[PDB]
């Protein structure tokens, strides 16, 4: 799971192992079953928290149209208003991190803007 | 065009609830040790640790929340463990006291009430005078007027053991292997790691004991040490062994203070009295202070440093205050620190038993015999210091002078646990591409 | 958040994009308002309720093999017994509400027979045709 | 829960049913729809909160296995019969089905990964 | 090929929390009853329930886990109902008895809490015999020179009610709805439940009060009849009737003790003073006997079989403890169980206020007093026997003995909750095919 | 929760009473 500082490309590329690490359960199998008053309550609300993260990135996903696939190549253009780098230079100078950083103020729109866009699909 | 990707190697800072580790020791010896909540999990066997090429992150030892998760934990549990434990108030009736170096060891005698046929029960018990107040020569325990005294627990015990560390999923530790480095900023050659290396929650106030060592040289840290009201923590690159005992043959008595509950204190001493003095080797800590001060030259105007002794008429400051075996020892340590550097050790101490541990004032914590000769060591692994600066003179002193310092027993945390920073993985984000 | 005044054809114009706004409402945004034994337990139970009503729903829409769909139509022919109306009242002249009141009665026997079918005897057909 | 065949149910006609699978994720909200004191509450809600547990960590592996869609999941997988075998007859004739759980906990515990790691 | 399916009706054993059960009967002031705080909603009129044909499971009876979640239900509502109760040591003061059926009654005088403002005032109250222990007339209650004993609340229900367990998600509970089943092994006829039937939580030693009663026949049910340290839990077919008596009329007197604190008493008996008893009439148990009969070429080998003493010492074990009312009965069962066989009456009876409920040395509960003239009758369902073990004899017995014998209320329950077992179930699995 | 001897100081609406106290810490 390291790489980090690698570029966007060279992270991507292969994403879908480094993801199945990551997404093989959140708590992988249970914490692996190792793990199987204030403590208990604290214990709870983490377990909850951890519940509801993984059910929110699934069900965002599914809105936007992407269901058993890590990426997905959507209806909404990219705006040079949000960025506007060469699409090279993104990939291959920018690693992951310093990309999420970039464009974190775009979040919430680039997120809406694919709701109505995949959500407008017929179905 | 938009393309989303999941499974994205990203993560931002975050503040969680932290996860136990520890080994499974398993001792089962009808003692339980007090860190019970300790076994949420067992100690990962070949833990792993990833280094992460070319990310570079910022670390804030002063700043950071696995420190104030660690003394929000402790707390918890030490009350926990006191709760249901025997009251003490009853015993703070008067007192008629008596002596038993001299006036250290009283022989008090006194009217206790509680006894099952609620007669009164002529019951007495020795002392030391750290636990004693005058009120002709009328005695009271010192915390009755304040607080609910209460005994620990006989089969807990409360000796340190090496905690670990475990991020809750979803979460990473982030650990610091950079060289020297010191504090508030950038840190590169960052891992991830699952769990931080074992701590052992030892509590002092002055030298801390049984910690990491430096690996290359004894290093100085503090938030600002321009700034004369902030601690300075030194890590030290070798111990400095220290012995310590109280060699009084104590031999128990129990008191039947409640129909559920006895009280323990000491019934009679057999043999000599002496002092529960702490060795520690000359030639080892004069070298040690040879070596604080150079660092403290480059790092402050190359000038003349000097240690000063304890400042203050508080006990939990001017004294070490350490834990050993079920003793509080208050040693002093103004034998220590009293030279001027421009280029066997004994120390006497006090037994305590009644401690405002944590500087709690709805309780104290009394602290029951042990049956006498108690021994123990430990390392020296580091010091909490601070400059004593001084008022705006006119350049009349060309010498910089420290003390030992201590109070909040944050830093005997701090100065170990700094390294490791909570991230929270959110790998979920989207890039530009040539699309539908 | 929906109008319910509407005729069930009216209404379902639009359930593309009014689906995907309540199915959005029970995990997202409400969730970054909350990050902040009276309100204690009661927040923690609520969380898990919501959980628990949520993965019902999606439970039965997988079962019945409309996963990821918002509209499904599949191999149950209706039964006229039930809501024996023309086509035309059930969907114009009647509302969702309405309707859902109508044939309460018989939910238990439309799901039965939508998990015998799909997904069920279709899903034992496929385990054969993908023999060869 | 009826389990109607749960034993000798042929083996093959368990598998027309399969209607068992709708009530670990499901009957939980009725018994709390029905309720609707921390000596028995926290218990009780640690209970509710591991079935949901226990319910997505199945979900996290079919979909693993790419089965998150089906109830019935062929994969390219061959059959090992140095774990288990008997005719197939015997097999879709006659279930039990525990006979294979040490050597198949171990050969599709680790196959589900390989499979899909290597799948195309 | 493996294909994976997800409906497979497959289980192992679990354990889990079983929920609650109550009929919602309506609490009728007071308070609601400890057990109709168990608010769950009673199972659905006509429970489901499905016969599982050629199911086949061990219905270990001795090893089941509902036994011990029951009885930690037991203990964890007890103690919690008594809790906030009023403490009564302030009583355990020297008492001054006058004694006024053999002296059973005393008339104990207080000196010291006497009353809520300060006065040197004397008080009066009637203690049974029972509690009260010798220290010229001067005694103390029996267990406070050990113990804190609390007064359980005058306003709090503890009378059982029926109560179903049930399955939380994931889990069902098998039913070994078969006959004679022998407490282990297979019983092919086995269907689910969403719940068990309601068992009263019925505490009574030596006789099991309102059971479920055996079909067809008496059955025995020993864990082993060749090891001597084991209990034969045995269900009577039909049932007999009992009934209870503790024919005095009495008053009640509140004490003010400790402010807030309320004792509260017996004042005066009115009328003539009469000994408690309970009425069995001319039961032939014989059917019993041929049970034993059955299996009593086990139990070393045909033999005369006998029932003529209770015995061991210790009222606990020795007298049937029976929960009458607010009050508790101990019955001498020797006017039963002293027949013996080739191959109305009444038991006079005790009153007791304080009592060690189970065991838990250190704390004791006191029973406040009824208003008066108390009468009740219950449902002799079940014995919990003891063979005599064998004796290092020369095989010379014609004869073997039973006694009437107990003590661990477990074995209460193990005769209601032997026809369940909890499992969880496991949907997700696989098996050979031939396809892509 | 002790007697208290109440001597006032409309009239007596507001009591002046001299109040014996359970002793909280030296039990005298
Ligand atoms: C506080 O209390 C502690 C005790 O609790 C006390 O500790 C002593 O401290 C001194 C000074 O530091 C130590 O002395 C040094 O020892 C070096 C050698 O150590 C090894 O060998 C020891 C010898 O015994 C072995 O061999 C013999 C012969 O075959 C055999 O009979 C024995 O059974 C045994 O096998 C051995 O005891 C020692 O083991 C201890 O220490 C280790 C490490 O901490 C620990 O793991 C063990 O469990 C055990 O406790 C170890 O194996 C020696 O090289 C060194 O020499 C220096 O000086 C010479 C010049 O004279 C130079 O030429 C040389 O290069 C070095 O610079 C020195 O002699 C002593 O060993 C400690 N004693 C103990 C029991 O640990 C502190 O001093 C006390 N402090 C105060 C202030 O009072
Ligand atoms: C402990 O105390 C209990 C009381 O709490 C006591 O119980 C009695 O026990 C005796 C002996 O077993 C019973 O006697 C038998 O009665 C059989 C007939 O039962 C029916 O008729 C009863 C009387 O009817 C009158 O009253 C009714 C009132 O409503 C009226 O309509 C009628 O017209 C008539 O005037 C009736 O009470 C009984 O009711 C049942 O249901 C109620 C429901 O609430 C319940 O409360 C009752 O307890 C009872 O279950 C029913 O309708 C009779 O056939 C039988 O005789 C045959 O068998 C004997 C076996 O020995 C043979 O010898 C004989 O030759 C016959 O073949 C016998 O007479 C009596 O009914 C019980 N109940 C009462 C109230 O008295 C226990 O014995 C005490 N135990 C000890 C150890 O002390
Ligand atoms: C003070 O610091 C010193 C130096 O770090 C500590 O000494 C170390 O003690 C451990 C435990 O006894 C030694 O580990 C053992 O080594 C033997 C091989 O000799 C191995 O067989 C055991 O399984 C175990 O790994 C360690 O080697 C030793 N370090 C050195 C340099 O000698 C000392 O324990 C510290 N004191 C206190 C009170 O913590
Ligand atoms: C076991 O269950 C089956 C039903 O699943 C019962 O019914 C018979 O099952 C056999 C084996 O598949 C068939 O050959 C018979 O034709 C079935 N009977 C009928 C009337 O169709 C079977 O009786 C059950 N066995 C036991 C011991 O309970
Ligand atoms: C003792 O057993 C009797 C007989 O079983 C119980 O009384 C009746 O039980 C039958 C079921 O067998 C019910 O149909 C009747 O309605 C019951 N009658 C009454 C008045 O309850 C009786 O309740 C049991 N317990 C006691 C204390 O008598
Ligand atoms: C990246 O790593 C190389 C090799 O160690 C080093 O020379 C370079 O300075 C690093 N760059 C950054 C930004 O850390
Ligand atoms: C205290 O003890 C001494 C004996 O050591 C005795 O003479 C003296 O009277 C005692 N004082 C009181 C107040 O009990
Ligand atoms: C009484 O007070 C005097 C003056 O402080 C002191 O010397 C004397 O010892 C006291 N009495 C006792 C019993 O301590
Ligand atoms: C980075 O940390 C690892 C920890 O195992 C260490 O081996 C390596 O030498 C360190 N590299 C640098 C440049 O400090
Ligand atoms: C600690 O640092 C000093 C100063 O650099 C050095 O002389 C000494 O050897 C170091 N100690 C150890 C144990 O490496
Ligand atoms: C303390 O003084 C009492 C007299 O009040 C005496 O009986 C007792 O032995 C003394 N205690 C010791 C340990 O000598
Ligand atoms: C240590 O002992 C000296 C003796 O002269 C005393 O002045 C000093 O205050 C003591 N320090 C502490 C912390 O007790
Ligand atoms: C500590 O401060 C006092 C102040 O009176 C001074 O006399 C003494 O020399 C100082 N000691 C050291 C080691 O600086
Ligand atoms: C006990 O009560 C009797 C009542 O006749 C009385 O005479 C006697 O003095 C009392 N004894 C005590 C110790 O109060
Ligand atoms: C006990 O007897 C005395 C007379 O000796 C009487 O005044 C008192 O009321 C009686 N107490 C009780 C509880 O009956
Ligand atoms: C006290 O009671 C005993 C019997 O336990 C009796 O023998 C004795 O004479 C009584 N003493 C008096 C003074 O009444
Ligand atoms: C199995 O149980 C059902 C329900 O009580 C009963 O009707 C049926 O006769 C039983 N079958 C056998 C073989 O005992
Ligand atoms: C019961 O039998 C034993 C011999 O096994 C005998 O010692 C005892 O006295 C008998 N008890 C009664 C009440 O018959
Ligand atoms: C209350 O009464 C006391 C005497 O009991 C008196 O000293 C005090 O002054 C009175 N308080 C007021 C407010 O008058």
């Amino acid at each position: 799971l390291g790489a980090a500082g690698s570029t966007m490309g060279a992270a991507s590329m292969t994403l879908t192992v480094q993801a199945r690490q990551l997404l093989s359960g959140i708590v992988q199998q249970q914490n692996n079953l190792l793990r199987a008053t204030v403590w208990g309550i604290k214990q709870l609300q983490a377990r909850v928290l951890a519940v509801e993260r993984y059910l929110r990135d699934q069900q965002l996903l599914g809105i936007w149209g992407c269901s058993g696939k890590l990426i997905c190549c959507t209806a909404v253009p990219w705006n040079n208003s949000w960025s506007n780098r060469s699409l090279d230079m993104i990939w291959n100078n920018m690693t992951w991190i310093e990309w999420e950083r970039e464009i974190d103020n775009y979040t919430g729109l680039i997120y809406n803007l694919l709701e109505e866009s995949q959500n407008q699909q017929e179905k | 065009w938009v393309t989303v990707y999941y499974g994205v190697p990203v993560w931002k800072e975050a503040t969680t609830t932290l996860f136990c580790a520890s080994d499974a020791k398993a001792y089962d010896t009808e003692v339980r040790n007090v860190w019970a909540t300790h076994c949420c999990v067992p100690t990962d066997p070949n833990p792993q640790e990833v280094v992460l090429e070319n990310v570079t992150e910022n670390f804030n030892m002063w700043k950071n929340d696995m420190v104030e998760q660690m003394h929000e934990d402790i707390i918890s549990l030490w009350d926990q463990s006191l709760k249901p434990c025997v009251k003490l108030t009853p015993l703070c009736v008067t007192l008629n006291c008596t002596d038993y170096e001299r006036g250290e060891i009283k022989n008090c005698s006194f009217n206790i009430t509680t006894s099952i046929r609620d007669k009164v029960q002529k019951e007495y018990a020795l002392f030391y005078k750290l636990d004693i107040v005058p009120i002709n020569n009328s005695y009271r325990l010192i915390n009755c007027n304040t607080s609910v005294i209460k005994q620990a627990c006989p089969k807990v015990s409360f000796e340190p053991i090496p905690i670990h560390y475990c991020a809750p999923a979803g979460f990473a530790i982030l650990k610091c292997n950079d060289k020297k480095f010191n504090g508030t900023g950038p840190c590169t050659n960052v891992s991830t790691v699952q769990c931080t290396h074992g701590i052992r929650p030892v509590v002092s106030t002055q030298l801390l004991l049984n910690g990491s060592l430096a690996e290359k040289e004894v290093v100085i840290r503090s938030q600002n040490f321009t700034n004369n009201a902030k601690v300075i923590i030194v890590q030290l690159n070798e111990s400095v062994v220290i012995n310590c005992t109280r060699p009084n043959n104590n031999t128990r008595k129990s008191i039947h203070i409640a129909p559920g509950r006895w009280f323990y204190t000491t019934g009679a001493i057999i043999g000599d009295i002496r002092q529960a003095h702490c060795n520690i080797s000359r030639v080892k800590w004069n070298n040690t202070l040879k070596q604080i001060a150079t660092k403290l030259r480059e790092q402050f105007k190359n000038k003349t440093i000097a240690f000063n002794q304890s400042s203050g008429g508080d006990p939990e400051i001017v004294m070490h205050s350490f834990n050993c075996g079920g003793e509080f020892f208050y040693c002093n340590t103004t034998q220590l620190f009293n030279s001027t550097w421009n280029d066997h050790i004994t120390l006497p101490c006090r037994i305590k038993q009644i401690i405002n541990m944590w500087q709690k004032v709805g309780k104290a914590m009394y602290a029951p015999p042990i049956r006498g000769q108690i021994r123990c060591s430990s390392n020296i692994t580091g010091l909490l210091l601070t400059r004593d600066g001084g008022s705006n003179e006119n350049k009349t002193s060309e010498t910089e002078t420290f003390r030992p310092a201590g109070g909040d027993m944050r830093d005997n945390w701090r100065s170990e646990l700094y390294k490791y920073k909570v991230v929270k993985i959110e790998p979920l984000g989207v890039a530009p591409t040539k699309c539908k």
